[PDB]
DNA sequence: CGTCGAAGAGATTCAGAG
DNA sequence: CTCTGAATCTCTTCCTCGTGTGGTCAGGACG
RNA sequence: GCAGAGGUUCUAGCUACACCCUCUAUAAAAAACUAAGGACCACACGAG
């Protein structure tokens, strides 16, 4: 009764079950803004009954504690009203159970709803990684003065934007929106309104609501560039470019600092979430939330109006599948012909049927991908033009909004070959997609991939849940507390290739971090760069064009402050693009984010140069 | 042809391939497998009398008293199944075993007994199986699932890899009995064969040899093959045997005669090897240098000293050998020593033998399997021999017998159950020849070595438990009491045989209980096999070989439906097909195969009988003929898919769904969606909750006319005639005259059972399905079940649904429903929830159950009747008072908040000795009333029915009808009847039915006694009472809702009518999904789903159209003959032309709500007959159309996804997840919150949450969850007032888990205390 | 009426040659 | 011959929240 | 409970952290003050 995951050290000490709580299912809660989230009348009753009686006591109904607990089981008119007063400011604590990493646990401001279950804001349905299908979050309440000053100055949903692993986004447009905003920045080669001059944004969206204009046509419309060239001021630029008049629609939409040449494009995924990164760069957090929060109105808008369905038409099955398929049986034909006649050697011919079969799927993959990409083709006015396809199941996966590749080549070429449970190839691969049908024999075999993957998650969790607990117990006490250890000594820095492109370039492992001697500019006795400066965008951007592949940078290991490491010594926070501030727990945090990816984590001649030089 | 049931829905079939064999009863796994524990075998084995066999023959240790099992049989159960749900006492049945006990004389084995004692005694308790195969066992319907573990036997396991982390292979072999002890050979790094029995610690092999009374020279004759040398004057001739050279390198040139043969340090090969056979030479000369190091076979003595020369097992010593040369003994024995092929591993092992002699063997085996015993002489004797020689302490099953045999390539089948001496050495030989090349390793998780354990046998297993504990109490018994001085019932006790067979059906790993969610989930779960419980592997034991899925389990064991989480695949549930062979192993049907022709006669092949043959496919196109289509045809051999010829094959799969199980089968479309995906499917079927209206699935497999019939939910129609009276409680039926027995037919009655509690709080109602006057043919439906439509299964309800994002209210797995959904009621389901008070007997004096509530005001007291009783048909809400029990100085149960039903009954249990109050004395008298009312009503309508057989005969005989109305009716017997064959039938009849009456006349006393009588309560109970509470749960935004194919999402928004989508004609959609699910999770068959139920609800369009307005009967006959017809072939081919044109409309009436489709599972429709069924109608043969916003009221481009899709309703509802608390009752550490359940209860603040607020600067949170929250006597109680006082303020104290880790230490002998 | 499998570190075992 | 490493035996741990059912000592007289 | 005693009520209500009132031998005139006994094990389920 000591030890052990039933012992008193962790379970009734370190998890203590705490007092006012709660629980429900999620709900998609699109309206409410990301910094305020759902929750239902019959949950905040209760969890906030002490705060109603006080009220209740001051506002005299209720003469003793008696008569209070009576008038709130009543739950007349009264009780309500003074239910949306303790509820006003009063942030709450949306917890997700497997918290794996730190943005597990947020803060949201509650908006009284009827119903039965807790809303969520959607662009933070990816942080929690919760779905829809029924999951479950708890509700939390902080009761103290400094508790609700905590929830709000350092969880609210709108103060993390970039995770603590890495500087990117973590508040990314997943699934709708991204999908409405890639059909909004397209172009058909021919929808009416195709040529015309357009006065500016406020006249396209009326061009396009009154149907006199389609949403994809190539026009001429002048915008007002906003440049932030003058320190501190702002350059307005007009010029008449050229685009079309779904993207001119999505301008207003943008704050006036970005230039134009991010939502010109095809705006895919990435697309949007680089943008919103360049946003929180150039202008701050307080025009970067305004912004993601009136993206995602335009994307589902926007979405809706496109009715983006899938139909059993869609998933063409390329033509030479048929040919493919009777050529690759020729050639197996062939080698198992060679087998019987001794010339070849069984493990021999296996690998030439394997290698065969590989080069017919991956064959018959770039025939399908090229008969669903190009082959739309449409008049210009005059002859027939060629345009990239409108086909909805090749939208869901060039604007990355859901499945890659991969997939599509499951649903219309072949699946392949799959894999023994032992961990061999089967010789034969199954040479039928999911739009035919799959055969008996042929599903028999696809059970075995099915079977394992499914096995698999229930070691996966079970091994990366005891890597973070031992890596956040191995590190769980450091804590920033000096502000300059004054060193000297700092490990090198370079970039990592290991033969093909450029793994990852000096301007990435670098940045955040602080240098330990001079950097030299590659004129010698040149000092570019002082000895102890932080090195953030705009030297980076400086380091780029000297091209030196050798940066000094302080690093924890070489720190000499005992019980704690520096503030210098530390770099980036990465969390605010600020110096760490001193005194925040960086032990936890890197554990965390290391053994937070060990869900998705698999658990298992001549040499041609590749350029001029 | 077609019953008239199959005429008023017949169902459009999809499908080429025409089925020879059909289903078989879905539940025969586990009624026959109980059949054959309690029938009467004069066979005696595998019976209830096989197991009283091997108990039964008692006898006194020298005390010449003898009893013997003669007869046994099964007294009537005292309760029905209905009438012991109420009570909750088990449907059990006492069991009466006659028993024969006789006297010998003094010392007088052979003597004759003097006297004969026999009666009938009566023990244990044995429970029953209802008619659907579930037990009762507490009032709760109970379940078992069969059991699959490793066959008794023997196994060869190769333990490849990491042990000895040097490359090498230990081979090892085990004797698995079916009760004993295991027995494991295992080999070791160093090559020395070790026995090892029952996990202990290791022991050199010949150990367990040299206690079987085995000589060394014995030994070494039984595992080697010598050769002989003899004693020459020519340098020691030896012969030589070119079979036992082959395999050696040449050490010495070979030669013979003076002809050299093989040259000197040359390998022999096989040419020469030839030729040295050829010559046909025996003895080749040999230098001394080679004899030395051969190992001698057998000891060799001098006879002037009597002294051994060289013991046998003995490297040879070359001064040993001229000590032998110069003694002279003619022959000379060495064992062939060979390192290729016969590795000399028994002779190691002998050189570590520790012993020499059987006694030291004993000694050494009594030593380590019971350490730190002491020796004995008789001890170790007789240990041994109990260990495995014993009848009792070891017993093989004939199963086990076989398996042991084949395993070794035995030919006989029947042996002997104890271990044998020539088995072991047998078992020894086959693993000495697996270490040496020969043979191959067999697999474990083989199919044909993993038996299947139903009920029967482990029932059987443990009475033979509870029999062998009174056997040792019998047998003790009769030594001590002196001889014929008492009856043999006092010798043995009912209770040890029993609280051995009711501790196994109550509590039990298997014993599971059983989920009635719907019709399908009872039928998914009788069949569950399962791998865990006794005797089996755990779930951390559990490899991750055992999950996969083997080659050998197509056909007998589901591929697909295996529950998620921690016991994936250990689960996996029964195929369709497969039924159990004889001795336990799996079977799965084929149809034999002739030359050419493919024969109707079908074959169930085993495991392992299926591998050496070849199988061909379902999917091969036949001629009708019985002749294959195509000359090459792909079957499957050794587990590995390929093609052959037409001529080879021997053997085709009798169906194209014989590999999925029950439920996975039911999924249509199934080949085209992902196995992923349909292994959730197939799991969120069995919890689809039954809702309001059953409505059948638009687009079904075709195994939903098979699951509702075989399951107990429907009534089917055991006899076969005409209705003659219906009710919405009871349906009367009046039988046919040939299909009725000649005397005491009478008629059939069948009683519904109306709403009533199911195990998971879902309503079971039965609804009629007939009317009066209609016809009913024998087998068929006529009573829908709960989740039942026309006697086809129906679990959810089909809804029109479009494909789109719509504002992002279905985000990434939400679905969208109108408002059109909740006003039509298509998903408010029933929820019969059971309450229950209890008054118990404290002291200071036993509870009231008075109305008389002190401290409450007169609005509570207003639904509590003068008894203390709420009123049957209150409308009672959250809070309010349902039963008035005040505790002896407001204890009365009160509705748990939030439940708002009505009450639909009170059943009130009253204990002997107690006054029954007012209001039970009413419910008594309501209670025997109904009953006589009962026994009144079918007298009177068989009274009805059996006059009416009269007149049959009275017409025959020449007697006319008005004097028979004359006399009374009741008694026919004044007149004198003419004489006939039927005469005495008739007076027989008559007889039977005054009989009859004296009968009624005790019965109904009988029922009144029963009803009256106290019934029985745990001790310190006064009365029990159970209140019913029917809520009607409606549909709400986060109540889960799932379709077939693998999709789920909860409700977000119940939008208005008129902000749905509408296609062009008006009709707006009703759910709309979201498209962007389906290209990530490949469940591409509901894609495919939808365009088939668009075009199955236009089809029923048309034909409302064509009803709506008057039409002639031939319009319609002659759409809906072009709608079944449809192209390309079908195996159905249904003909209307014999219909008689008033069927017709009625078909009409029943296809107007859309014409159902069925799609076997993997030859279903193929899309060109799709698209030819929406040409059928008007729809666009694409499959989409051009929606129109409702909002905006503009159009959609880009025109979406529309059509029919089956969705049911899970029952995760959300009114059973909310649970948010502020204060409440706290635990025994103070940790207040005690878990959130029923009982109050907060979130775990987990181990992983105290990090993610650490990775924040957030410390004063982390305290008031750690410390004020949680459990801080002195902190809770003052913040509680801070707050309402109006300051927020926080005192830390300190934990009691803290002071409670202190004291657990300190009571440890450790002293830990806190500084200052 | 109280009352009498796995898998890995580590600590035993244990060994081999110059 | 005495550590040298080299087998060999023994103790440890193997995610994290919920939703629910059912079953259960200790130790029966005893004066 | 100013100390002792009694107490409206809005379970019980000088301690649970408690608290207040009136009264002088014993209960009766009055408003403001609080939140309680729930262990272990098997089976099934859901999500990450
Ligand atoms: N229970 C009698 C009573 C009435 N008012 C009271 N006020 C206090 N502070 N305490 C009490 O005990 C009472
Ligand atoms: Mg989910």
């Amino acid at each position: 009764m000591i030890k052990g995951k039933q012992g008193r050290f962790r379970q009734n000490l370190l998890g203590k079950r705490v007092d006012y709580s709660g629980r429900s299912v999620i709900t998609v809660g699109p309206y409410l803004r990301l910094h305020q989230c759902g929750l239902p009348k019959k949950m905040a009753l209760e969890l906030f009954k002490p705060f109603i009686y006080g009220k209740l006591e001051l506002r005299g109904l209720a003469t003793t504690i008696k008569a209070a607990k009576k008038m709130v089981e009543r739950e007349e008119a009264v009780v309500w009203d003074i239910l949306d007063e303790v509820i006003r400011e009063h942030p709450v604590l949306l917890n997700r159970a497997p918290t794996l990493h730190r943005l597990g646990i947020q803060a949201f401001e509650p908006v009284l709803i009827e119903g039965k279950a807790i809303q969520l804001h959607p662009l933070v349905c990816a942080a929690y990684n919760a779905d829809f299908d029924g999951d479950q979050m708890a509700v939390h309440v902080p009761l103290t003065l400094e508790a609700q000053l905590e929830a709000r100055a350092l969880m609210m949903s709108t103060n993390n934007i970039l995770s603590p692993a890495n500087g990117e986004p973590i508040i990314v447009p997943s699934q709708d929106v991204v999908l409405g905003l890639y059909y909004m920045t397209r172009d058909c080669v021919n929808a009416k309104g195709e040529g015309m001059v357009l006065t500016g944004p406020k006249e396209a969206e009326r061009l396009y609501r009154s149907g006199l204009a389609s949403l994809h046509a190539r026009v001429k419309v002048r915008i007002t560039e906003y440049e932030k060239d003058a320190n501190g001021e702002l350059v307005a630029k007009t010029s008449l470019k050229d685009t079309t008049v779904g993207r001119a629609i999505l301008w207003m939409i943008v704050p006036k600092g970005l230039p134009y040449s991010i939502v010109n494009q095809a705006l895919g995924k990435k697309a949007i979430s680089k943008m919103l990164n360049t946003c929180y760069r150039i202008l701050g957090l307080k025009p970067t939330v305004i912004f993601a929060d009136q993206i995602m109105y335009t994307g589902f808008a926007y979405a809706a109006r496109s009715g983006a369905s899938v139909g059993i038409d869609d998933m063409v099955i390329p033509e030479k599948k048929h040919e493919i398929i009777s050529e690759a049986e020729a050639e197996v034909a062939e080698i198992q012909e060679q087998f019987q006649s001794g010339l070849v050697t069984a493990g021999e011919r296996y690998n030439k049927v394997i290698d065969i079969w590989a080069a017919a799927n991956d064959r018959v993959s770039k025939a399908m991908m090229d008969n669903l990409q190009t082959e739309t083709v449409i008049n210009r006015d005059g002859q027939e033009e060629k345009q990239v396809s409108f086909n909805s199941i090749y939208m869901m996966a060039d604007s990355g909004a859901r499945g890659s590749a991969a997939q599509i080549r499951q649903l219309a070429g072949m699946r392949g070959l799959m894999a023994k449970p032992d961990g061999s190839i089967i010789e034969t691969p199954i040479t039928a997609n999911f739009r035919e049908g799959l055969n008996v024999l042929q599903y028999f075999i696809s059970t075995h991939g099915a079977r394992k993957g499914l096995a698999d998650t229930a070691l996966k969790t079970a091994n990366s849940g005891y890597l973070t607990r031992r890596l956040v117990d191995v590190a769980q006490d450091l804590v920033v507390t000096e502000d300059d250890c004054g060193t000297h000594e700092g490990i090198m820095m370079t970039p990592v290739i290991e033969g093909g492109d450029v793994k990852e370039p000096l301007r990435d492992r670098v940045l955040g971090r602080v240098t330990a001697e001079d950097v030299l500019k590659p004129g010698t006795a040149d000092i570019l760069v002082p000895r102890n400066t932080l090195l953030h965008e705009q030297w980076c951007d400086l380091l780029e064009e000297n091209s030196v592949d050798a940066v000094k940078v302080r690093s924890v290991v070489s720190c000499d402050t005992d019980f704690g490491v520096c503030a210098h010594c530390y770099g980036r926070d990465l969390a605010r693009g600020h110096i760490i501030n001193k005194g925040e727990a960086i032990g936890v945090i890197a554990a965390q984010s290391i053994g937070e990816p060990g869900t998705q984590l698999t658990m298992r001649s001549s040499i041609q140069v590749k350029n001029k030089g | 042809v077609y019953s008239y049931t199959e005429k008023k829905r017949i169902r459009k079939d999809f499908g080429k391939r025409p089925q020879v064999l059909d289903v078989p009863y879905l539940l025969s796994i586990q009624l026959d497998s109980f059949q054959k524990f309690i029938e009467q075998d004069p066979e005696g084995q595998y019976g209830l009398e096989a197991a009283f066999r091997s108990v039964f023959p008692i006898q006194s240790y020298s005390g010449n008293s003898e009893l013997q099992y003669v007869s046994y049989r099964l007294g009537e159960p005292v309760f029905d199944v209905q009438e012991c749900q109420i009570r909750g006492v088990t449907y059990s049945a006492p069991l009466r075993v006659k028993l024969r006990l006789v006297i010998y004389e003094r010392e007088a084995p052979e003597g004759t007994v003097k006297d004969i004692k026999e009666q009938e005694v009566y023990m244990g308790e044995i429970p029953l199986m209802t008619d659907n195969g579930t037990f009762v066992i507490n009032g709760t319907e109970r379940v078992i699932v069969s059991q699959l573990h490793r066959s008794p036997g023997v196994f060869f396991d190769s333990d490849k890899g990491k042990t000895h982390s040097s490359g090498k292979v230990l081979y090892n072999a085990r004797i698995i009995p079916y009760r004993g002890s295991w027995l494991d050979f295992e080999f070791d790094p160093k090559d020395n064969l070790f026995v090892r029995i029952d996990r202990r610690r290791k022991l050199p092999a010949t150990i367990i040899l040299r206690a079987l009374n085995y000589t060394t020279e014995q030994i070494l004759d039984l595992f080697f093959e010598k050769v002989i040398f003899e004693i020459r004057d020519n340098k020691l001739q030896m012969e030589l045997v070119p079979e036992r050279l082959r395999g050696e390198t040449a050490s010495f040139d070979i030669e013979a005669n003076g002809k050299v043969y093989v040259e000197k340090g040359r390998r022999i090969t096989a040419r020469h090897i030839r030729q040295l056979e050829k010559d046909d030479v025996k003895l080749i000369e040999v230098p001394v240098e080679y004899i030395a190091g051969k190992v001698v076979a057998k000891d060799y003595i001098d006879e002037s000293t009597g002294e051994l020369i060289c013991a046998a097992n003995m490297e040879l010593s070359l001064d040993l050998l001229a000590k032998l040369s110069q003694s002279g003994h003619k022959r000379i024995e060495t064992l062939f020593t060979n390192d290729l092929d016969h590795g000399p591993y028994i002779s190691e092992t002998l050189r570590v033998d520790p012993t020499n002699d059987r006694l030291s063997a004993l000694v050494e085996i009594y030593r380590m399997m019971r350490p730190g015993e002491p020796p004995t002489r008789e001890a170790a004797e007789s240990l041994f021999e109990n260990l495995f020689f014993s009848e009792d302490r070891y017993d093989l099953s004939a199963v086990g017998r076989m398996k042991f045999n084949r395993s070794l390539l035995r030919e006989e089948i029947e042996g002997s159950g104890i271990l044998s001496k020539d088995d072991i050495i047998d078992v020894m030989k086959k693993l000495i020849d697996i270490r040496n090349g020969k043979g191959e390793v067999d697999d474990i998780d083989h199919l044909g070595n993993r038996r299947i354990r139903s009920v029967g046998e482990m029932a059987e297993n443990q009475f033979r438990v509870g029999l062998v504990r009174v056997e040792r109490a019998v047998k003790e018994r009769l030594s001590l009491g002196d001889l014929d001085t008492l009856m043999p019932q006092d010798m043995i006790n009912a209770k040890p045989i029993s609280a051995a067979v009711k501790e196994f059906f109550g509590s039990s790993q298997l014993s599971q209980f059983m989920d009635q969610n719907n019709p399908l989930s009872e039928i998914t779960h009788k069949r569950r096999i399962s791998a865990l419980g006794p005797g089996g592997l755990t779930r951390e034991r559990a490899g991750f070989e055992v999950r996969d899925v083997h080659p050998t389990h197509y056909g007998r064991v589901c591929p697909i439906e295996t529950p998620e989480g921690p016991n994936i695949g250990l689960i996996n549930s029964l195929s369709v097909y497969a039924q159990t062979n004889e001795y336990g192993f799996l079977e799965t049907p084929y149809r034999k195969v002739t030359d050419g022709v493919v024969t109707d006669e079908i074959h169930y092949l085993s495991a392992i009988e299926e591998g050496n043959y070849v199988i061909a496919q379902a999917n091969s196109n036949l001629d009708e003929e019985g002749h294959f289509v195509e000359d090459l045809v792909t079957c499957r051999s050794k587990g590995e898919s390929s093609l052959f010829s037409r001529d080879q094959v021997d053997y085709m799969d009798v169906s194209t769904q014989q590999v999925v199980s029950v439920g996975a089968s039911l999924i249509p479309f199934l080949e085209h969606d992902d196995a992923n995906r349909a292994l959730m499917g197939a799991n969120m079927q069995r919890q689809a909750v039954p809702t309001l209206r059953a409505d059948k699935p638009l687009v079904g497999t075709g195994m939903e006319r098979a699951v509702a019939v075989d399951s107990g939910v429907t009534a089917v129609a055991k006899r076969g005639g005409v209705v003659q009276y219906v009710d919405a409680s009871r349906i009367v039926i009046k039988v046919n005259e040939d299909e009725m027995y000649p005397g005491e037919a009478g008629i059939d009655i069948y009683n519904l059972t109306k709403y009533t509690r199911s195990n998971q709080n879902t309503c079971i109602n039965q609804m009629p399905c007939v009317s009066l006057g209609e016809p009913v043919e024998r087998g068929d439906v006529l009573a829908d079940g709960p989740s039942t439509d026309l006697g086809e299964l129906a679990l959810g309800q089909n809804m029109r649904v479009a494909f789109m994002p719509w504002n992002g209210y279905n985000f990434e797995d939400s679905i969208l429903v109108s408002e059109r959904v909740v006003q039509e009621d298509r998903f408010t389901t029933i929820h019969i929830q059971e309450l229950a008070c209890v008054s118990r007997d404290t002291k200071l004096g036993p509870e009231e159950i008075t109305a008389d509530i002190p401290n409450v005001g007169e609005a509570a007291l207003s639904k509590l009747d003068e008894s203390g009783i709420v009123y049957i048909g209150a409308e009672v809400t959250g809070g309010d008072i349902l039963v008035g029990k005040v505790t002896p100085k407001d204890s009365s149960l009160r509705v748990p908040n939030g439940v708002s039903g009505t009450v639909i009954d009170v059943q009130v249990f009253t204990r002997d000795g107690v006054e029954k109050d007012k209001r039970a004395l009413e419910i008594e008298e309501m209670q025997l009333k109904q009953a006589k009312k009962d026994l009144s009503e079918e007298l009177q309508i068989l009274e009805a029915g059996l006059f009416s057989r009269i007149r049959a005969v009275l017409v025959a005989g020449g007697v006319e009808a008005e004097k028979l109305d004359k006399l009374p009716r009741d008694r026919w017997l004044e007149l004198g009847l003419t004489d006939e064959e039927k005469q005495n039938q008739l007076e027989q009849l008559a007889e039977q039915y005054d009989e009859l009456k004296h009968e009624f006349e005790k019965k109904l006393e009988a029922k009144r006694r029963k009803i009256t009588q106290g019934d029985d309560l745990a001790p310190g109970v006064l009365k029990i009472v159970k209140v019913y509470l029917a809520v009607k749960r409606r549909i709400q935004p986060g109540d889960k809702m799932a379709g077939r194919h693998g999709n789920k999402g909860v409700i977000s928004k119940i939008n208005p009518i008129e902000d749905m989508p509408y296609d062009e004609n008006g009709t707006p959609v009703d759910i709309v999904l979201n498209p962007l699910g389906v290209p990530s999770r490949m469940n591409i068959g509901q894609i495919l789903e939808t365009h088939l139920g668009m075009a199955a609800k236009g089809i029923g369009d048309k034909i409302n159209a064509m009803l709506k307005q008057q039409q002639e009967v031939a319009k319609l006959r002659e759409f809906i003959q072009r709608a079944y017809d449809l192209g390309a072939d079908v195996r159905q081919k249904v003909d209307l032309s014999t219909f008689s044109d008033e069927e017709v409309m009625r078909l009409a009436e029943n296809l107007r709500k859309g014409m159902p489709i069925a799609t076997p599972v993997f030859d279903g429709a193929k899309e060109a007959e799709i698209k030819e069924l929406l040409k059928l109608g008007d729809l666009p043969t694409s499959g989409q159309i051009r929606l129109y916003d409702g909002r905006t009221g503009e159009q959609f481009e880009r025109p979406v996804t529309v059509g029919y899709m089956y969705m049911l309703k899970l029952n995760h509802l959300v009114d059973d997840k909310m649970h948010a608390r502020s204060t409440g009752s706290y635990s025994l550490v103070t940790q207040q919150p005690l878990g959130g359940k029923a009982q109050f209860g907060g979130q775990r603040f987990g181990e992983m949450e105290v990090w993610a607020l650490e990775a924040y600067g957030a410390a004063y949170t982390l305290q008031e969850m750690l410390t004020v929250k949680s459990d801080d006597v002195n902190g809770r109680t003052k913040m509680y007032k801070n707050i309402v006082d109006g300051n927020h303020q926080m005192e830390p104290g300190m934990p009691e888990s803290f002071n409670v880790l202190l004291k657990e230490i300190r009571s440890l002998g450790i002293n830990i205390e806190l500084e200052d």
